[PDB]
C-alpha cells in the first residue's frame, strides 16, 4: 500500500522550513523562495498583491506536482528594492484588507 | 464603512445559507476566502470508534463512517486543543469529546437507531460542543442504523478536531456558488452557440444587479472583475456568519504566519 | 477452508495451537492470534501471513506430529467477521473462516 | 473448555468439550458459529 | 443498503430526509419531483441522492437475526 | 526476551494518537506496530507508544521491563 498520509499536506515535519529562499543568478535582484505544505490558496494572493506593486518587475508562481503540498514563488524588483521588502508590504496589505473585510461584513450582518 | 477595501452588501440573511455582494476586491482574494471556507475550517466530529458489541447486519466499517459523518456542534471550536497538541496519552477532555450510543431491539417492528440516541459522557467545562445537530422537524436526527429484534448495538465514538483538507468529514459548508460578471463585458468566456448566443443561453439571476451592455459600444480593456456574488450554506455545525468570520480569520492566520516565519529567519540570517 | 483427514485408523489431524517444542517444521507467520481449539475468534484484525486456522498432523525422541497450518494469504488483510465449524460427511471436523476487507 | 460457540439454526450459546462432537442441544443442527473475541475492537472513522 | 448521511458531490446531510420523503410519496399523494423540492434539494446532485437509492437493509433485516 | 511482543498497544503522539494496534516485529529501538483500521505497518520507538491489555483494561507506559509481566 502506497497511499500517503492526510496530514502531510498541512503539517510540517522534521528537518523543513515553512519558506527558504535561494538567490537566483538568472536575473539580477530575483530570488526563489519554496513554501512547505501550502499551494493555489494563497500563492495566488501573493502574485497578484506583487503584481499590484510599482517596484516588482515580475511576479510568479508554480506548483511542481499535485502529489507534494509546495509552490515556488519567482520576485523580481527594481534595483535599491529587496524582494523580502515587497513581500513584507504585500503581506500587510493582504492582513489589512482582511480585516477590512471582516469588519464590514461584521457590521453588515450586525443589521 | 470601515475602510476603503472590501465592501459587502448582504441580499439574504437566514441560519443555514447567506447571500452577499463582494465589492472593491479582486478575484484573488475572492477565490482564496472561497478556499478557505470550503477546506480551512477547524471542525469536531467523530474520528475514532470502539466497536463493543454488533449484532446488526451491518458491518463495524460501514457504521464507523456513518458516525463519522454525523455533524456535531462546533460552536466553541477554538477552546479544544489539537489531538497531536496535546500532552495526554490518547485523548482527555481539553482536547476531545467522548460520545456513547446503546441500541436494542425489543419492539416487533424494526427499530430506528438516530443521532438524537449519542450520549456525551465526557466533561464539556461548559464549552458548547459535542451536541449532534438535529434540524429535521421531527427532531430525530441522521438515520444511523436499523434493528430488529433481538439485535444490540453498543459503541462508544470520541471526537476530535480536524480540517476538511485532511478528511472530507470535518467540512462545515456543503455548497458555495460564486459568481461575477454576469454579463460578457470583460469578455472572459466565449458563449457556445447554433444560431444565436443571447436566445440559447438562458439569463443568470444576478443580471438584474447590473446594467445590460450597451450596444455599439466599444470594448473596455481597462475594466477587471471587481463585483462578486458569493452564497454560502452551512451543514449546520457552525452558523453561515461564523463560517464566513472563520474563514477571513483562517486567511489572515496563514498570512500572519509566513510573516512570522519571514521575520524569524531574517533575524536568525541576521 | 480446511478439513481434518483420518490417515489409516489413529493417524488422525487435529485443530489444536501448534507449538515451537512438540511439533515441527512451524510456518514463519505467527501464533499467538489462534485460541485452544485452533481457530481464531472473530472481530480479530489479522494481516501477513498471520495462522487463522491451526492443524497439526502425526508423522507416524518425541516430536510426534508437525505444523500443518494454512496461513493467511501475505499481500491480503482484513478482519474475521465470521467462522464456520461443523462435521464432513464421514464425521470428522470441518472449519471455515472468514475474512472481511474494505476497498476504498 | 471456556470457548463459547452459538448454534446457526436457534441461536443458542453452548460451550462443548474437544471429546464432544460439535452440535446444539436445544435443536439437531450440526452448524456453530465462534463467539466473538472480547479483544479491543477499535475502528477509525476517516 | 442504507441512506447515505452526506451527499457525496458537495456535502449536504441527506440522511435525515428519507423518512420524510416516504412519508410525502405515501400519503401527501405528489410526484417525486416536488416531494423533493419540499424537502429542500434544490441540486440535482442532493436530488440523486434520494431519487436513485435502493434500500436493501429492509431485505438484509427479513432474515432471523441471532 | 523482549516485553513488546504481541501485545496490543495503542499509538502515543505524532500522527497517529490514540491508534490501536498490535506489535508484531521489534528489533533494536524501533519497534513494527500494525494499525487495525488502516492496512499497513508503522515503525515507532517503543518507548514513546503506551501498553494495554489484550483483553481490555489500563494502559501503561513501557515501564513493563521493571514489571517483566503484562497489564
Ligand atoms: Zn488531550
Ligand atoms: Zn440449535
Ligand atoms: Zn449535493
Amino acid at each position: 500500500m502506497n497511499a500517503p498520509d492526510r496530514f502531510e499536506l498541512f503539517l510540517l515535519g522534521e528537518g523543513e522550513s515553512k519558506l527558504k529562499i535561494d538567490p537566483d543568478t538568472k536575473a539580477p535582484n530575483a530570488v526563489v523562495i519554496t513554501f512547505e505544505k501550502e499551494d493555489h490558496t494563497l500563492g495566488n494572493l501573493i502574485r497578484a498583491e506583487l503584481l499590484n506593486d510599482r517596484k516588482v518587475l515580475f511576479a510568479a508562481y508554480k506548483v511542481e506536482h499535485p502529489f507534494f503540498a509546495r509552490f515556488k514563488l519567482r520576485i523580481q524588483t527594481t534595483e535599491g528594492y529587496d524582494p523580502k521588502d515587497a513581500l513584507k508590504n504585500a503581506c500587510n496589505s493582504i492582513i489589512n484588507k482582511l480585516g477590512a473585510l471582516k469588519t464590514n461584513f461584521e457590521t453588515e450582518w450586525n443589521l | 464603512m470601515s475602510e476603503e477595501g472590501p465592501q459587502v452588501k448582504i441580499r439574504e440573511a437566514s441560519k443555514d445559507n447567506v447571500d452577499f455582494i463582494l465589492s472593491n476586491v479582486d478575484l484573488a482574494m475572492a477565490n482564496s476566502l472561497r478556499r478557505v471556507m470550503i477546506a480551512e475550517i477547524p471542525t469536531l466530529a467523530i474520528d475514532s470508534v470502539e466497536v463493543e458489541t454488533n449484532t446488526t447486519v451491518l458491518a463495524d466499517e460501514f457504521i464507523a463512517h456513518r458516525l463519522g459523518l454525523i455533524p456535531l456542534q462546533s460552536m466553541d471550536i477554538e477552546q479544544l486543543e489539537y489531538s497531536r497538541d496535546c500532552f495526554c496519552e490518547d485523548h482527555c477532555d481539553k482536547c476531545s469529546v467522548v460520545l456513547t450510543l446503546q441500541a436494542f431491539g425489543e419492539s416487533e417492528s424494526t427499530t430506528n437507531v438516530y443521532s438524537k440516541d449519542l450520549v456525551i459522557v465526557s466533561n464539556l467545562m461548559g464549552r458548547n460542543i459535542g451536541h449532534p445537530i438535529i434540524q429535521d422537524k421531527e427532531g430525530n436526527g441522521v438515520l444511523i442504523c436499523k434493528l430488529r429484534k433481538g439485535q444490540e448495538l453498543k459503541l462508544t465514538c470520541v471526537a476530535k478536531k480536524g480540517i476538511a483538507k485532511e478528511h472530507a468529514k470535518w467540512g462545515p459548508a456543503a455548497a458555495i456558488e460564486f459568481e461575477y460578471d454576469p454579463w460578457n463585458k470583460l469578455k472572459h468566456t466565449d458563449y457556445w452557440y447554433e444560431q444565436d448566443s443571447a436566445k440559447e443561453w438562458p439569463q443568470s439571476k444576478n443580471c438584474e444587479y447590473e446594467d445590460p451592455p450597451n450596444e455599439g459600444d466599444p470594448f473596455d480593456y481597462k475594466a477587471q472583475a471587481d463585483t462578486f456574488y458569493m452564497n454560502v450554506e452551512s451543514v449546520g455545525s457552525i452558523p453561515v456568519d461564523q463560517v464566513v468570520v472563520r474563514g477571513i480569520d483562517t486567511l489572515q492566520k496563514k498570512v500572519a504566519s509566513i510573516l512570522l516565519a519571514l521575520t524569524q529567519m531574517d533575524q536568525d540570517k541576521v | 477452508m480446511d478439513q481434518e483427514k483420518k490417515y489409516g485408523m489413529s493417524i488422525t489431524e487435529t485443530f489444536e495451537k501448534p507449538q515451537r517444542t512438540n511439533t515441527l517444521r512451524m510456518k514463519h507467520g505467527t501464533y499467538d492470534k489462534l485460541d485452544d481449539d485452533g481457530l481464531i475468534a472473530p472481530g480479530v484484525r489479522v494481516s501477513g501471513e498471520d495462522v487463522i486456522i491451526g492443524k497439526t498432523t502425526p508423522i507416524s525422541a518425541y516430536h510426534s506430529k508437525r505444523d500443518a497450518s494454512t496461513p493467511l494469504r501475505s499481500t491480503e488483510n482484513g478482519i474475521v467477521d465470521q467462522v464456520l465449524v461443523t462435521t464432513n460427511q464421514d464425521g470428522l471436523k470441518f472449519v471455515k473462516v472468514r475474512v472481511r476487507t474494505t476497498k476504498i | 473448555a471456556t470457548l463459547k460457540y452459538i448454534c446457526a439454526e436457534c441461536s443458542s450459546k453452548l460451550s462443548l468439550s474437544r471429546t464432544d462432537a460439535v452440535r446444539c442441544k436445544d435443536c439437531g443442527h450440526r452448524i456453530l458459529l465462534k463467539a466473538r473475541t472480547k479483544r479491543l475492537v477499535q475502528f477509525e472513522a476517516r | 443498503m442504507i441512506v447515505p448521511v452526506r451527499c457525496f458531490s458537495c456535502g449536504k446531510v441527506v440522511g435525515d430526509k428519507w423518512e420524510s420523503y416516504l412519508n410525502l410519496l405515501q400519503e401527501d399523494e405528489l410526484d417525486e419531483g416536488t416531494a423533493l423540492s419540499r424537502l429542500g434539494l434544490k441540486r440535482y446532485c442532493c436530488r440523486r441522492m434520494i431519487l436513485t437509492h435502493v434500500d436493501l437493509i429492509e431485505k438484509f433485516l427479513r432474515y432471523n437475526p441471532l | 526476551r523482549e516485553v513488546a511482543l504481541g501485545k496490543t498497544v495503542r499509538i502515543r503522539s505524532a500522527g497517529y494518537k490514540g491508534q490501536l494496534g498490535i506489535v508484531k516485529d521489534v528489533n533494536g529501538d524501533k519497534a513494527t506496530v500494525e494499525l487495525h483500521s488502516k492496512n499497513k505497518h508503522i515503525t515507532i520507538d517503543k518507548h514513546k507508544l503506551t501498553y494495554y491489555n489484550r483483553e481490555g483494561g489500563e494502559g501503561i507506559t513501557y515501564d513493563e521491563l521493571v514489571n517483566r509481566r503484562g497489564r
